[PDB]
């Protein structure tokens, strides 16, 4: 057993963060007070399960996370919440005043003040942890604290664990719900600074997400608490491999070597189905070909995009519930007879499937109905790039300008980091384009 | 179509499916740009402040 | 707990920085003597951001009352919530300003331009976290003008990283004191330009007409313009005083809306303005918000382009429509928003409307069309200052003329400065 | 009030179509960088569709369908043929066509050859065409050492050349038929009932390029006769029915114009998954040039299909009008010329 630490930066890091431990204990079966009544070893164990929970002699399963954040209101709701008595005091980390939407407030004038602080107390899980696997990081690319003090705990973090993996998951940024205008700074200037840092980026973009909860949950304007629900059930089937018994993504160098044959493509479109509203009364349950079908509907994906007009690097399948293998074929060799699916000439064309028998848990009183199978498919597609042609786009609009340019060089920032970070990311335009496009 | 490295457990299985075959900055360095950054912005609000003093 | 220091200098600033009170200590449920006597938390979420709790459950404004004359504010002690105001906060002298931007800047306002800082340092000290600033005073007199502004030059030398936020009234000949405000108003742009974040231009003459037209008031009184001033400043502090996203605080407030440093001038807009009873539509308060006639500032937005836009809508609405409308207003104007800011309209919504209303729409525009404003003030003070007339009053108290040139440039050069981005 | 943009000014039919917009009252064109637009007019190359479908609140519409570039070039389209089973290598509509890549640079040139040995031994016509997307260059020869030698001196295409076409009477000349398509956002094929036969104007001579290529830029400028037997050596269906009749005693519907109507389906039946914008963000609708040849036993061969045609002067009123009514109007509705190829979907 090899236990991962999760790391939740800035408001959607915590709140995200927040939806998905609450997930994990139901998953598992962990009651509220840290209890787990299945768990006969009691004050320890290496199972499964024990790679995000500690154990104490009491027996509460503590999860391994760090909660960070430069204003003390989101934290404070982890402090006052349902799930309370799982974490210690340790565990989450305020400040007093935000980045205020900066990547340089948060990244150089607020996080040099608080980086050591957040290191030792990762430090303190880490004392724990017989032999650490790595990091999940849980943060927003357009908040100051998500993106300025992220980038700068992944650089310190690569120095102080040089040889641990580190996995992201990631807020795209959709106007539907952004809180602020130089969003497309923060992103680029996040993404550039972290890209040699992060081994596997999850990119969720909110725009993804909040169509899917208008258009399969009937939410006529869905809140933080939709999205993060939704999120959490992605992010629960991608980290299900780490928590549960199997073969498949059995720790977080098996991610990298699944889907990242290229380091710096290192960001796999997440598509989950079936997405199923909990007030329907009754729903025709969906089959394993109908589930595996819709991974390839740009309607379920994460991120909006098509992947017909990219190439695959590497695709994996994350079954959970009644689902055989028998079924799986049977549904892949229907889908490669009517969907455009093309590989790159030097990986092979062919998806790593793995089922685990427990059907998914949904929150009671939540949005999303019980279904029988589900399935969330991790597929490297060169398509994702046009997110970030999106976002460079927007940066370069701005940016000719100098729009807002002041309030980052006012933080210390040079102006030279702006042209720096987004000549990066053209080179990472160009990188996606040789790999994809004839 | 060939179905290579199951898997079986009691909680679920794997396996894998072809369909066809193929054809770091130092903690010096990091300190260095931080602390960089913090003169510069040392060196604006001196300016502000010499700019008010006159 | 993100506190806001509220001053308020001279007789305008005093006058409508009373009423600004009076409103929101309704809507946050604070009585005159400073009890509370609402009945929803949301009122006392984020009360502490404009009031100081005391004793006995009382809730004292964090507000500090400064006048070079005790007449306006020995009228706010008597007014209605009077009381409620922390007696060592009446910061007063006695000989007053003469409408004088140089007393109030360089001669009787520097005499007491410290205890006011003295008392403006009291109440940082007890902030956990201190915002900064918001200032409420008048461009046309000599205490608002010229002390405000020298207040503010301090207070950013003494707190340099927290963000200055002013209501600043523009004045104009339909009403209007004496003709030396233009010259008090030209003077105090140039400070404002320096030394704040954010500037909520509040035009006299778009509030007269607004009564006048609008209102169908026939003679309208300064008490009739207060009641729009209120009224907005209500509005604009919506996101600052209750729970939400968008726009929470005055940093984030400044990073939305101001592009460029010296660009922070902002035009704010009501609705509905109503001559009563008859419900208004989430269309109808889109509609009146954009519209020129509700705007605060007399600058015509098509006239130039919009950098950013902040919109708050406060009541119980539909959300879901209140993004279509907003988006539609968008959609069918779009050539008056800057393509080169994407998506720099920002909407919040809040549940607790303002009292008397069902419905209410609050804008606030980062519009190059606000130079319509600072050109109207330019010409009014280069028709007198190509004469040097009434220049007296202020070579009396030490200026020179070099003073009221450079004013003069550095004016033209902020109306240049919006033509810039208003053709690109 | 509707929005939209222009980002082609060469285009003449869309150039039409946005002032047919403009003239209804309804639609406001906005600045060709403007995001919050419903149409957009896209350009040729390099159109940004991944910036399609992001904008809330605004259903947008563009008039290119993305990946159609796979039927609208040279060396795709035979491509396309070969490796679909939807079209196979037996596809008896096609010429047969090689990708024959430049020394300088699959290819096709040992498969290409083995059927030209294959020609010249059974004393068969053995006359090939060399072209490419790169051209106004073309090279007809039969011998293949020319062929392969000129390719050599970018990406060529060699198929074979229609050494028995069908010919009309007077001028013993030959001919092209141009078809115009439009796709919807839901994939509906529209026929443009109106043609054109673009016709040399020289007789054709099988021992000079002038009589081999039916092109109006080489007829207007290096034909002698231009104009003689119709005006722009355009002649219309209405023309051509009646010389059918006349002559080979039949019908264009039915000696061609079923075979037309066939080559346009299975092209774009066999497309459709990949270019389908069925459930995606943004909806697409494009207007195609289909060009076939005539043989002399009145068998229809298709030659290309062009993503960015053009329109006859007589027919662009009518065409731009009728992409109004069907494409745009069908998603943006205000306040038949076609003729409709149905399929499966
Ligand atoms: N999906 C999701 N997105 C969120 C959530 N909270 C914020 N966001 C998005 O994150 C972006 C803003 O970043 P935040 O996380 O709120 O800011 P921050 O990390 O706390 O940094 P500060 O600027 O210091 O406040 C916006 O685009 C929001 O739409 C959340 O709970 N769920
Ligand atoms: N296989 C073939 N057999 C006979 N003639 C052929 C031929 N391929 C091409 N041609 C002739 O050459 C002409 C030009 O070829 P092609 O259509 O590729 O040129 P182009 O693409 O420049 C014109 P358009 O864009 O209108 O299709 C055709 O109109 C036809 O007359
Ligand atoms: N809106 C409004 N404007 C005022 C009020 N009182 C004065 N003014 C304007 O403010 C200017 C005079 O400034 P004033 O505040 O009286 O001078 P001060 O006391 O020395 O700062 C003139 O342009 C007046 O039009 C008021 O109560 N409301
Ligand atoms: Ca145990
Ligand atoms: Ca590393
Ligand atoms: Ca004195
Ligand atoms: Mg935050
Ligand atoms: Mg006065
Ligand atoms: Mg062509």
């Amino acid at each position: 057993m090899r236990e991962c630490i999760s790391i939740h930066v800035g408001q959607a890091g915590v709140q995200i963060g927040n939806a998905c431990w609450e997930l994990y204990c139901l998953e598992h079966g962990i009651q509220p007070d840290g209890q787990m009544p299945s768990d006969k070893t009691i004050g320890g164990g290496d199972d499964s399960f024990n790679t995000f929970f500690s154990e104490t002699g009491a027996g509460k399963h503590v999860p391994r996370a760090v909660f960070v954040d430069l204003e003390p209101t989101v934290i404070d709701e982890v402090r006052t919440g349902t799930y309370r008595q799982l974490f210690h005091p340790e565990q989450l980390i305020t400040g007093k005043e935000d980045a205020a939407n900066n990547y340089a407030r948060g990244h150089y004038t607020i996080g040099k003040e608080i980086i050591d602080l957040v290191l030792d107390r990762i430090r303190k899980l880490a004392d724990q942890c017989t032999g650490l696997q790595g990091f999940l990081v849980f943060h927003s690319f357009g908040g100051g604290t998500g993106s300025g003090f992220t980038s700068l705990l992944m650089e310190r973090l690569s120095v102080d664990y040089g040889k641990k993996s580190k996995l992201e998951f990631s807020i795209y940024p959709a106007p539907q719900v952004s809180t602020a205008v130089v969003e497309p700074y923060n992103s680029i200037l996040t993404t550039h600074t972290t890209l040699e840092h992060s081994d596997c980026a999850f990119m969720v973009d909110n725009e993804a997400i909040y169509d899917i909860c208008r258009r399969n949950l009937d939410i006529e304007r869905p809140t933080y608490t939709n999205l993060n629900r939704l999120i959490s059930q992605i992010v629960s089937s991608i980290t299900a491999s780490l928590r549960f018994d199997g073969a498949l993504n059995v720790d977080l160098t098996e991610f990298q070597t699944n889907l990242v044959p290229y380091p710096r493509i290192h960001f796999p479109l997440a598509t989950y189905a079936p997405v199923i509203s909990a007030e329907k009364a009754y729903h025709e349950q969906l089959s394993v070909a109908e589930i595996t079908n819709a991974c390839f509907e740009p309607a379920n994906q994460m991120v909006k995009c098509d992947p017909r007009h990219g190439k695959y690097m590497a695709c994996c399948l994350l079954y959970r519930g009644d689902v055989v293998p028998k079924d799986v074929n049977a549904a892949i060799a229907t889908i490669k007879t009517k969907r455009s699916i093309q590989f790159v000439d030097w990986c092979p064309t062919g998806f790593k499937v793995g089922i685990n028998y427990q059907p998914p848990t949904v929150v009671p009183g939540g949005d999303l109905a019980k279904v029988q199978r589900a399935v969330c498919m991790l597929s490297n597609t060169t398509a994702i790039a046009e997110a970030w042609a999106r976002l460079d786009h927007k940066f370069d609009l701005m940016y000719a300008k100098r729009a807002f340019v002041h309030w980052y060089v006012g933080e210390g920032m040079e102006e030279g980091e702006f042209s720096e970070a987004r000549e990066d990311m053209a080179a990472l335009e160009k990188d996606y384009e040789e790999v994809g496009v004839d | 179509m060939e179905v290579i490295e199951l898997n079986k457990c009691t909680s679920g299985q794997s396996f894998e499916v072809i369909l066809k075959p193929p054809s770091d900055p130092s903690l010096e360095e990091i300190q260095k740009k931080l602390e960089a950054a913090e003169e510069r912005r040392k060196y604006q609000e001196a300016e502000l402040l010499k700019h008010l003093a006159e | 707990m993100r506190e806001i220091v509220h001053i308020q200098a001279g007789q305008c600033g005093n006058q409508i920085g009373a009423k600004f009170w009076e409103v929101i200590s309704d809507e946050h449920g604070i009585d005159p003597t400073g009890s509370y006597h609402g009945d929803s938390d949301l009122q006392l979420e984020r009360i502490n951001v404009y009031y100081n709790e005391a004793t006995g459950n009382k809730y004292v404004p964090r507000a500090i009352l400064v006048d070079l004359e005790p007449g306006t504010m020995d009228s706010v002690r008597s007014g209605p919530f009077g009381q409620i105001f922390r007696p060592d906060n009446f910061v007063f002298g006695q000989s007053g300003a003469g409408n004088n931007w140089a007393k109030g800047h360089y001669t009787e306002g520097a005499e007491l331009v410290d205890s006011v800082l003295d008392v403006v340092r009291k109440e940082s000290e007890s902030c956990d976290c201190l915002q900064g600033f918001q200032l409420t005073h008048s461009l046309g007199g000599g205490t608002g003008s010229g002390m405000g502004t020298l207040l503010i030059s301090k207070i950013r030398e003494e707190y340099p990283d927290r963000i200055m936020n002013t209501f600043s009234v523009m004045p104009s000949p339909k009403v209007s004191d004496t003709v030396v405000e233009p010259y008090n108003a030209t003077l105090s742009v140039h400070q404002l330009v320096e030394n704040t974040d954010e500037t909520y231009c509040i035009d006299n003459e778009a509030l007269y007409d607004i009564c006048f037209r609008t209102l169908k008031l026939t003679t309208p009184t300064y008490g009739d313009l207060n009641h729009l001033v209120s009224a907005t400043m209500s509005g604009v502090t919506t996101c600052l005083r209750f729970p939400g996203q968008l726009n929470a605080d005055l940093r984030k407030l400044a990073v939305n809306m101001v592009p460029f440093p010296r660009l922070h001038f902002f035009m704010p807009g009501f609705a509905p303005l109503t001559s009563q009873y008859r419900a208004l539509t989430v269309p109808e308060l889109t509609q009146q918000m954009f519209d020129s006639k509700n705007m605060m500032a007399a600058c015509d937005p098509r006239h130039g382009r919009y950098l950013t836009v902040a919109a708050i809508f406060r009541g119980r609405m539909s959300m879901k429509e209140v993004d279509e409308q907003m988006l539609n207003v968008q959609n069918k104007n779009s050539s008056y928003f800057v393509e080169w800011i994407p998506n720099n309209v920002k909407t919040a919504v809040c549940d607790i409307p303002p009292r008397g209303l069902k419905m209410s729409a609050t804008f606030i525009g980062n519009s190059t069309a606000i130079q319509e404003l600072f050109k109207r003030i330019s010409e009014q003070f280069t028709a007198m200052f190509r004469r040097k007339a009434f220049l007296h009053w202020y070579t009396g108290e030490g200026m020179d003329e070099m003073e009221f040139t450079e004013a003069e440039s550095n004016m033209n050069d902020l109306v240049s400065e919006y033509q810039q981005y208003q053709d690109a | 009030m509707y929005t939209f943009v222009v980002r082609d000014e060469n285009s003449s039919v869309y150039a039409e179509v946005s002032r047919l917009l403009l003239a209804t009252g309804q639609w406001k064109r906005l600045r060709k960088d403007n995001p919050r637009f419903n149409l957009m007019l896209g350009e040729r190359n390099r159109l940004p569709f991944g910036r399609l479908g992001h904008e809330p609140g605004l259903v947008q519409l563009v008039n290119y369908y993305r990946g159609a570039d796979k039927l609208c070039r040279k060396a795709s389209l035979v491509k396309l043929i070969k490796t679909s089973p939807e079209l196979s290598e037996s596809c008896t509509w096609f010429p047969e066509s090689y990708v024959i890549y430049p020394t300088n640079l699959t290819d096709e040139r040992e498969v290409f050859l083995a059927a030209y040995n294959r020609r010249r031994e059974g004393r068969e016509g053995n006359v090939w065409i060399a072209k490419s997307s790169a051209g106004a260059g073309i090279l007809i020869s039969s011998e293949a050492s020319e062929l392969l030698d000129f390719i050599d001196e970018q990406v060529h295409v060699i198929q074979k050349y229609l050494e028995k076409p069908l010919l009309l009477e007077p001028g013993h000349r030959k001919f092209d038929i141009r078809s115009w398509v439009l796709v919807d956002h839901l994939y509906n094929i529209y026929l443009y009932r109106e043609g054109v036969l673009r016709t040399s104007s020289e007789p054709y001579n099988s021992a000079d390029k002038t009589c081999h290529l039916t092109n109006h830029c080489i007829q207007k400028e290096y034909s002698k006769n231009y104009g003689r037997y119709e005006e722009g050596n355009e002649m219309f269906f209405e023309e051509f029915n009646q010389y059918l009749m006349d002559a080979l005693n039949t019908t264009l519907e039915n000696s061609i114009l079923l075979q037309i109507k066939h080559i346009i389906r299975s092209c774009l039946m066999c497309i459709e998954p990949a270019i389908s914008t069925k459930h995606l963000h943004y909806q697409s609708f494009q207007l195609f040039g289909f060009d076939f040849m005539v043989d002399e036993e009145l068998k229809v061969w298709l030659i290309e299909v062009n993503g960015a045609p053009a329109c006859a002067q007589k027919l662009y009123a009518e065409l731009c009008q009728g992409i109004v009514d069907v494409a745009i109007s069908s998603v943006f509705p205000l306040a038949s010329i076609f003729i409709k190829l149905h399929h499966h979907h």
